[PDB]
């Protein structure tokens, strides 16, 4: 399904790997009352990757969303950098006119994927020898109710 | 035609020209010459915001006693440890060879500086990621540990 | 271009009527005959103007950086023919635009597209240099300034201009050839303006009504204040009268040449004081011919 975990599709993606995962099995409309709020929207999503990382060394990763239309050009994906509770911009600042990536972003559909390139060892990737370390992965769902 | 370089350099686009000399008329006392710019501004501004999109940022260490250490051995390859303790001790010489070279300055008074050169062509930096994440890759802020 | 030296009596006859005519229209419009020329003249002189130079850079400066596809190239350019030229209304402009198109002046023919892609190419605005084709430039800028002196001397309202230019037929003249300029054109354009002028308040609607073919003998008889009965019947005769054009009745009220037709039969019977019929009567008393009893 939508949670499945593959390589890409597409000729430059062949060595990439993504981990998808569907907003509709997080279930996160259930933990709250329904008369709370109607609407529960995505204010921003922080992603971190506790692999061992080097000194000076990092990962490379981008998690996409899966419509890609509904939302202002250029929200639809930020990339990882350091990967500990980490979002695409080097300076968030919820007071700016910017929307924060994945500002607005119904919880009860949508699917989120993770990406990693250069990850197949036959390619000898350079994320390859370190994403063995990678054990999980966290996304810190900042999400408003109203 | 500040703000149109400002415009041509926050894009890309060195094309896109869209103060026109007609906006000055000595027939008619160059009256009303004032919002013929206003209006070049206002094409300019929308364009502007037309075109302008989010970009994921992105950061990447890089260690130069690797890039060096790593260097292709049709040049000399050589980590930094035993060259600038001798290049010193000497206050002379050279290593290394093309743009990635390890020398002193030429110029009379850089001759005592010592100077480390390297090719952004060595740190492969577009390889990190697929093509079609982003055909434009640049620079937002270079930082230097030591 | 007829040579008095051999023609015909009859034709010289037509040529005397149409002298005379022609004075007398100009005596009544306090018309010289050199503005008459003017207004008629095909010829056109080859030299640039200042006047003709900024039309030049107006046109330039505003039309840099058009887009064929996003609009049209004429009704673009109509706003600056409209300011060099001082015209008070765009639409005018762009009207005088599509007659000049269709006339396509000057020795070398000149329409809208060509003069445009001269100005983008060959043209350097602020600087006096010689151009082969400056000439015929210069040429249609002059054939615009003239259809203005046609369009203010002749005093029609700007729709009816529209409508003068865009449909040729419905003002009568040949199918399929654009408008003269020619004298003959001149007068009946001012009568056709002086006609509405007549109609007064009633012009609004009467306009709307011809524009469309809607208008009949009642509306109009309502508008000039005359009786029903007697339109209906001038248009009767006048269809049972051999006139060229042969006037028909989908064309009676729809053509201005078949409108003249039954004014002027209505102005000739209220002169004499009697109905068309007594006109009908009357023009059968061709006594003096051999073509019928």
């Amino acid at each position: 399904g939508n949670n499945n975990l593959a390589f890409g599709a597409g000729t430059d993606t062949k060595t990439s790997l993504q981990a998808s995962v569907s907003f509709a099995d997080l279930k996160i409309r259930e933990d709250y009352p329904a008369s709370l709020g109607k609407i529960r929207r995505i204010k921003q999503i922080s992603v971190t990757l506790p692999a061992l990382l080097g000194p000076y060394q990092d990962v490379q990763a981008i998690l996409s969303y899966g419509d890609k239309a509904g939302l202002a050009n250029g929200c639809e994906a930020l990339a990882v950098s350091h990967g500990m509770n980490d979002s695409g911009q080097f300076q968030l600042d919820f007071n700016d006119g910017k929307f924060l990536p994945f500002e607005g972003i119904a919880i009860d559909q949508g699917t989120l994927t993770l990406s990693f390139p250069n990850a197949s060892m036959p390619e000898k990737g350079k994320q390859a020898t370190m994403l063995k370390t990678l054990n999980d992965i966290i996304l810190h769902i900042r999400y408003t109710i109203k | 035609l500040m703000a149109e370089q400002a415009y041509r350099w926050e894009l890309n686009d060195d094309s896109a020209r869209f103060i026109k000399p007609g906006a000055w008329q000595g027939t008619y006392a160059g009256l009303l010459a004032g919002e013929t710019l206003m209006l070049s501004l206002a094409q300019m501004e929308d364009a502007h915001l037309k075109r302008d999109k989010r970009a994921l940022e992105v950061e990447r260490t890089v260690s130069l006693a690797e890039v060096y250490a790593g260097l292709p051995k049709d040049n000399g390859p050589f980590s930094l440890a035993q060259e600038i303790d001798k290049l010193v001790s000497q206050g002379s010489g050279s290593a290394g060879s093309g743009n990635n070279n390890l020398a002193f300055g030429a110029g009379t008074d850089t001759k005592t500086s010592l100077q480390a050169s390297v090719s952004f062509a060595d740190l492969k930096i577009r390889e990190d990621y697929p093509a079609s994440l982003g055909k434009i890759r640049r620079i937002k802020q270079i930082s230097v540990t030591l | 271009k007829t040579n008095l030296s051999a023609i015909s009596d009859k034709q010289l006859a037509t040529l005397i009527r149409k002298l005379n005519t022609i004075t007398s229209w100009l005596h009544t419009q306090k018309w010289s005959v050199f503005q008459l020329f003017i207004m008629t003249s095909t010829s056109y002189n080859k030299t640039l103007t200042p006047e003709i130079k900024n039309l030049l850079d107006t046109v330039y400066h505003g039309l840099q950086g058009f887009d064929k596809d996003k609009a049209d190239l004429l009704h673009v350019m109509a706003p600056y023919i409209a300011a060099t030229l001082q015209l008070s209304s765009e639409n005018v402009a762009h009207s005088v635009l599509l007659w000049a198109d269709k006339l396509q002046p000057g020795d070398g023919a000149m329409t809208a597209e060509k003069f445009w892609d001269w100005l983008n190419t060959k043209y350097t605005p602020g600087s006096s240099e010689a151009v082969e084709t400056q000439e015929h430039i210069v040429q249609y800028c002059q054939a615009l300034a003239q259809l203005e002196m046609v369009y203010h001397s002749t005093g029609i309202n700007e729709n009816a201009f529209r409508l003068f230019v865009t449909k040729p037929e419905m003002f009568g003249a040949a199918t399929g050839a654009a408008p003269a300029h020619d004298a003959l054109s001149l007068i009946m354009l001012t009568r056709f303006a002086d006609w509405v002028n007549a109609l007064g308040e009633k012009a609004s609607s009467v306009l709307a009504a011809f524009e469309a073919n809607s208008l009949t003998a009642e509306q109009l008889a309502d508008a000039m204040n005359l009786d029903a009965n007697l339109l209906l019947q001038a248009s009767i005769q006048a269809q049972n009268h051999q006139h060229l054009p042969p006037v028909t009745p989908e064309n009676a009220f729809s053509c201005w040449t078949s409108i003249n037709t039954i004014l002027q039969w209505v102005n000739v019977a209220q002169q004499l004081n009697v109905a068309p019929q007594g006109v009908s009567a009357l023009v059968g008393l061709d006594y003096i011919q051999s073509m019928k009893e």
